[PDB]
RNA sequence: GAAACUGCGAAUGGCUCAUUAAAUCAGUUAUCGUUUAUUUGAUAGUUUACAUGGUAUAACUGUGGUAAUUCUAGAGCUAAUACAUGCUUAAAAUCUCGACCCUUUGGAAGAGAUGUAUUUAUUAGAUAAAAAAUCAAUGUCUUCGGACUCUUUGAUGAUUCAUAAUAACUUUUCGAAUCGCAUGGCCUUGUGCUGGCGAUGGUUCAUUCAAAUUUCUGCCCUAUCAACUUUCGAUGGUAGGAUAGUGGCCUACCAUGGUUUCAACGGGUAACGGGGAAUAAGGGUUCGAUUCCGGAGAGGGAGCCUGAGAAACGGCUACCA
C-alpha cells in the first residue's frame, strides 16, 4: 500500500546516496590538492640539487 | 555466406521484417552492460546486410522525423 | 567418485600407503563436461563457497579477439582442426582450451574494410587516409580471409566459465600449427 | 630445439607484434628472484621456455633457502639433491650421519653436474614431489 | 572439525584474562571483531572479572542492552566483543574512559584516562595500498580502513585516529630514537626507545630497544607499536611507565610501601 | 498470539581410540597457491514508481486412502526481507560514428558510448648517472624570429603485484518495490516540498573467526624381511580436464626414471600423538584410553542433497550382518 512512510523511506535513500556521492567528490578533491602540493615542492628541491 | 543464412530469393520479403525487428531492439535504452551490448550488437549486422537493405534501415530511423 | 587426494598414490619411496580416513568433500572432482559444438546449452554448478561455475554443454559463438590491430568480434565456430593433448577430441570436435579452431571470417572482415577501405565521405577518408600506412598484414592472414575460415586459439576454459573465447594465431604461432596442419 | 613439442612454447600474455617489427629478437620477459640471487645473463638472452624457470617463469622462490650436492641428473629439467646432516643421539652423546634426498626442478638456464654444489629455494608444488627449485650452482 | 569452533575451555583462555581455574568449565569466547582472539580482552572479562561492577554474565548482558557501554565512541551490546590494545572504553553513566594498554606484568590493566585522551585513539599502520578507483587507504591495527592516507605514512607508521570522524590527525615515523611499546613476546608491556632495526629480507625483522634504566632487549618487528618520540608518549602510560623491574626490588618496594 | 511460511542454528558441544609407523602429532615455515557464513571498517548520482505479477503456495475450509509411521491424495483460499520481475538522480570530461560548409594548418551541427560483476586479447605500471643531429606525424607560443620550463607513476627481498586503460563478450550478477519509532523545517496552504533516530539486506576490498595444502627435523620391535616401485602412475616434461586453488589428482603423448646397508620395501604392534606420570644420585627405563591441544569414528564398506562450512550419520540412499 502506498502510504507517506515509504515515500519517506524512499526520499531518505535517495538524499543518502547523494550527499555520500559529494562527500566522496570532496574528499578526492582535497587529496588531489595535496598531492599537488606534494608534487611542486619534490620538484622544486629536485630543481635546487641541480 | 552462413549456412543457415537467409537465401538470396528470399531475402527480399524476410529482410523488411528482420530491419524493423533490430529496429525495435535498437531502440531499448542502452543502460545496463546487457542492455547496452545489445545495442551494439544490432549495429554491428548492419555492414551483413547490402547496402540498399543498409539504407532503408537509415530511412526507418529517419521517418519519425 | 572422483577425488582429488594424495593419499590414494603410492609414496615416492614406492609404498603403498595405508588409508588414513575418508573421502573429504573439500577434495572432490567432478564429471568433465565435454562441450562441443552446437545450439548453446549451460548449466550452472554450485562451487564451494557461494560461487558458482558455468558448464558449457555446448556452444556454437564466441568472442575472439585480432591481437595486431587489437580488436574484438563475436564469431561462429566452425569446427575443431587440431588439438595437442589428445586427437580424440579433434575427430569427436570436443571445445577445450589450447584447441585450434576454424572461426568465420565475416565480422573481422567487415571491420577491415570500414577501418581501412581496402580489400583482402571525406571524414572516412581522411580516416582511411591516416590509417593507410597500418594497412599491410600478414600474407597467411588474407589467404584465410579469401577462403572465409581463419584459425583461432581457445583461451578460456569452457568447462569452468562457460565461454569459448580466444585469438587468431599470427606469425611464429601460425606458422607452427600449419606444418602441425 | 624449444619448440619440440605438440603445442607451441610461449611465455604467457607476452605478445610480439608482427606489424610494428620493432626488433628481430622475439620479445622476453625475465625477472630477478630476490635475495640478491644473480638472474644469469643466459635467462635474458636465452630462446627456452619454462613456465617453472625462476627467471622467466610464473613461480616466486619464497620460504627456506638450502643447499645440497647433486646426486642425480639423469630426467628432464629436474635434479636429485642429497642434504647430509648429523643427528644428535643423547643416550650415547654422539652424532650419526643422516642423508635425505630432494628433487629440485632446474632451469635450463644452469648446466649442473653429478657432484657440484646447488643453493635452491621453496616454491609452490611443482609436481608430485618437487617443491624445490635451483637458484644458484657453484 | 566440521566448521568452525563455538566453545572456549577456561585452561585453553589466554593466560593473561586471568580466570579462575575452578570457576567454571568454559570460558567467554571472544566474536569476531577488531582484534584476534589471543590479543583481546571480551568486554565481559572487563566488566566482571577487572571492574567488578557487574557480578555474573546475565548482570553483564543486563548492563549491556542498557546501551552503557561505548568501544571507541560506538555502542556495543555483545558480550564477547574482543576489545583489544588501545580501545577506548568509555561509560558515561558512572563518567569514566578506560584505555587497554598492557602492564608490566603483560596483562591489560584498568587504565583511567580523561575525556580529551579518550577523544583518540592510535593505529599502527598494518598495510597501506590502493583501492578500487585508485583511492589508496590504510589498513590499521585494529581493521580500521582509512581512504586518503598522508602519502608519507608506511607500514610500521602509527596513526593518530579521531574516533569521531575516523580520520588521521596526526603520524609518527618508524625511525631510531622514537618511543616504542611492546605488544608480544615475554617482554610484553615494556616501553623503550629504539637503538638500531635489524632487517632480514624473507625473514622477521629485529628491533633493538633500550629501556629509560639503560637495559637493551631485541623483539620481532610484529610486536613493536611507536607511540610518540622519547619523553613525549602521545598517550598518558600506565603506572610504571612500562618499566621491568627485578623481583628483589618487586620485594623491596612491596616492603616499603607496606 | 497457537499454527504455518520465511531467516538462522543443527558442521558447536559430548563420547571412544577401531584404523593409522614420516601417516597422525610437536616445534618451525609458506600461500606471489586458494575458499572463508559471521563480526568490524570502508565502499555503489552511470539501474506503473504516490511502487509490478502468480508465471503461488503453506497454515486454513472441506472431501478421503492405509493395520501401521514426524505417511499423505483431490479440490477451494490468501501473504512476504519467499518466488519472479522492473524504473525513477549532477555536471563535466574523454572516445568513436559523423550531416553539412569548404579545400583549409580545416572546421563541424548532430548521433552514440562511460558505474559494477564474468570471459578473453592488448597497453601503462619509469628510472646509475649527462649532452646532440636528422626522418615522419604534430601540439603550444611569442617580440614571426624561432623558442618550447617547473611536466606523472605506489608497494614487495621478488611478480604478469595493487591499480588503471583500450576492444568486445555474457541462458550473467549487483546497483534497496523491505520494516520499527517519532512528527521536525519550508513555504505559493497543497493529505505540496523537505527532513530525524534505528532494524534488516547488498557488490567489492580489508580485518576477524576459520578451512585447505605445504617447507625442515624428530617415531617402538623386526635383516632367518635385500632389493623395491613401474602391465592396472611408479619418477619427470608438455597440453588439457577437474579442483576454491598448487600438484600424476585424472586424461593423451612422451622419455626411464624414483628409494636403498646412512636399512628402502615387507612383517609385528595389546601404536591415536603430544602437553604430562612414575622411578632414579646422574645417565637412563617404563607408563600416558583418561579433565587441555590436535587427528579419526559413529555396526562395516560405498555414494550423496542442503548449506559458508559435512563426505554429517540424534541428515538421506544402496549393499553386508
Ligand atoms: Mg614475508
Ligand atoms: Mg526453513
Ligand atoms: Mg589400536
Ligand atoms: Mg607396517
Ligand atoms: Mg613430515
Ligand atoms: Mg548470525
Ligand atoms: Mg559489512
Ligand atoms: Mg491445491
Ligand atoms: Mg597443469
Ligand atoms: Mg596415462
Ligand atoms: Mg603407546
Ligand atoms: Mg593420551
Ligand atoms: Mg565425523
Ligand atoms: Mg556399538
Ligand atoms: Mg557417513
Ligand atoms: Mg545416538
Ligand atoms: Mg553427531
Amino acid at each position: 500500500l502506498v502510504t507517506p512512510q515509504r515515500l519517506q523511506r524512499k526520499r531518505h535513500q535517495r538524499a543518502l546516496k547523494v550527499r555520500n556521492a559529494q562527500a566522496q567528490r570532496e574528499a578526492a578533491a582535497e587529496y588531489a590538492q595535496l598531492l599537488a602540493k606534494r608534487l611542486s615542492e619534490r620538484k622544486a628541491e629536485k630543481a635546487e640539487i641541480r | 555466406n552462413g549456412s543457415q543464412s537467409i537465401k538470396a530469393e528470399d531475402e527480399k520479403v524476410v529482410m523488411p521484417y528482420v530491419l524493423r525487428i533490430f529496429f525495435g531492439r535498437a531502440q531499448v535504452p542502452p543502460t545496463s552492460g546487457q542492455k547496452r551490448s545489445r545495442k551494439i550488437a544490432v549495429i554491428s549486422v548492419l555492414p551483413n546486410f547490402k547496402k540498399p537493405y543498409i539504407n532503408d534501415f537509415l530511412s526507418l530511423a529517419s521517418e519519425r522525423l | 567418485g572422483i577425488s582429488r587426494d594424495s593419499r590414494h598414490k603410492r609414496s615416492a619411496t614406492g609404498a603403498k600407503r595405508a588409508q588414513f580416513r575418508k573421502k573429504r568433500k573439500f577434495e572432490l572432482g567432478r564429471q568433465p563436461a565435454n562441450t562441443k559444438i552446437g545450439a548453446k546449452r549451460i548449466h550452472s554448478v554450485r562451487t564451494r563457497g557461494g560461487n558458482k561455475k558455468y558448464r558449457a554443454l555446448r556452444i556454437e559463438t564466441g568472442n575472439f579477439s585480432w591481437a595486431s590491430e587489437g580488436i574484438s568480434k563475436k564469431t561462429r565456430i566452425a569446427g575443431v582442426v587440431y588439438h595437442p593433448s589428445n586427437n580424440e577430441l579433434v575427430r569427436t570436435n570436443t571445445l577445450t582450451k589450447a584447441a585450434i579452431v576454424q572461426i568465420d571470417a565475416t565480422p573481422f572482415r567487415q571491420w577491415f574494410e570500414a577501418h581501412y577501405g581496402q580489400t583482402l565521405s571525406k571524414n572516412a577518408e581522411r580516416k582511411w587516409a591516416a590509417r593507410a600506412a597500418s594497412a599491410k598484414i600478414e600474407s597467411s592472414v588474407e589467404s584465410q580471409f579469401s577462403a572465409g575460415r581463419l584459425y583461432a586459439c581457445i583461451s578460456s576454459r569452457p568447462g569452468q566459465s562457460g565461454r569459448c573465447d580466444g585469438y587468431i594465431l599470427e606469425g611464429e604461432e601460425l606458422a607452427f600449427y600449419l606444418r602441425r596442419l | 630445439t624449444v619448440q619440440s613439442e605438440r603445442a607451441f612454447q610461449k611465455q604467457p600474455h607476452i605478445f610480439n607484434n608482427p606489424k610494428v617489427k620493432t626488433s628481430k629478437r622475439t620479445k622476453r620477459w625475465y625477472k630477478n628472484a630476490g635475495l640478491g640471487f644473480k638472474t644469469p645473463k643466459t635467462a635474458i638472452e636465452g630462446s627456452y621456455i619454462d613456465k617453472k624457470c625462476p627467471f622467466t617463469g610464473l613461480v616466486s622462490i619464497r620460504g627456506k633457502i638450502l643447499t645440497g650436492t647433486v646426486v642425480s641428473t639423469k630426467m628432464h629439467r629436474t635434479i636429485v639433491i642429497r642434504r647430509a646432516y648429523l643427528h644428535y643421539i643423547p643416550k650415547y652423546n654422539r652424532y650419526e650421519k643422516r642423508h635425505k634426498n630432494v628433487p629440485v626442478h632446474v632451469s635450463p638456464a644452469f648446466r649442473v653436474q653429478v657432484g657440484d654444489i646447488v643453493t635452491v629455494g621453496q616454491c609452490r608444488p611443482i609436481s608430485k614431489t618437487v617443491r624445490f627449485n635451483v637458484v644458484k650452482v657453484s | 572439525a566440521r566448521g568452525p569452533k563455538k566453545h572456549l575451555k577456561r585452561l585453553a583462555a589466554p593466560h593473561h584474562w586471568l580466570l579462575d581455574k575452578l570457576s567454571g568449565c568454559y570460558a567467554p569466547r571472544p566474536s569476531a571483531g577488531p582484534h584476534k582472539l589471543r590479543e583481546s580482552l571480551p568486554l565481559i572479562v572487563f566488566l566482571r572479572n577487572r571492574l567488578k561492577y557487574a557480578l555474573n554474565g546475565r548482570e553483564v548482558k543486563a548492563i549491556l542492552m542498557q546501551r552503557h557501554v561505548k568501544v571507541d565512541g560506538k555502542v556495543r551490546t555483545d558480550t564477547t566483543y574482543p576489545a583489544g590494545f588501545m580501545d577506548v572504553i568509555t561509560l558515561d553513566a558512572t563518567n569514566e574512559n578506560f584505555r587497554l594498554v598492557y602492564d608490566v606484568k603483560g596483562r591489560f590493566a584498568v587504565h583511567r584516562i580523561t575525556d580529551e585522551e579518550a577523544s583518540y585513539k592510535l593505529g599502527k599502520v598494518k598495510k597501506v595500498q590502493l583501492g578500487k578507483k585508485g583511492v589508496p587507504y590504510v589498513v590499521t591495527h585494529d581493521g580500521r580502513t582509512i581512504r586518503y592516507p598522508d602519502p608519507n605514512i608506511k607500514v610500521n607508521d602509527t596513526v593518530k585516529i579521531d574516533l569521531a570522524s575516523g580520520k588521521i590527525t596526526d603520524f609518527i615515523k618508524f625511525d631510531a630514537g622514537k618511543l616504542v611499546y611492546v605488544t608480544g613476546g615475554r617482554n610484553l608491556g615494556r616501553i623503550g626507545t629504539i637503538v638500531h632495526k635489524e632487517r632480514h629480507d624473507g625473514g622477521f625483522d629485529l628491533v633493538h630497544i633500550k629501556d629509560s634504566l639503560d637495559n637493551t632487549f631485541v623483539t620481532r618487528l610484529n610486536n613493536v607499536f611507536v607511540i610518540g618520540e622519547q619523553g613525549k608518549p602521545y598517550i598518558s602510560l600506565p603506572k610504571g611507565k612500562g618499566i621491568k623491574l627485578s623481583i628483589a626490588e618487586e620485594r623491596d618496594r612491596r616492603r616499603a610501601q607496606q
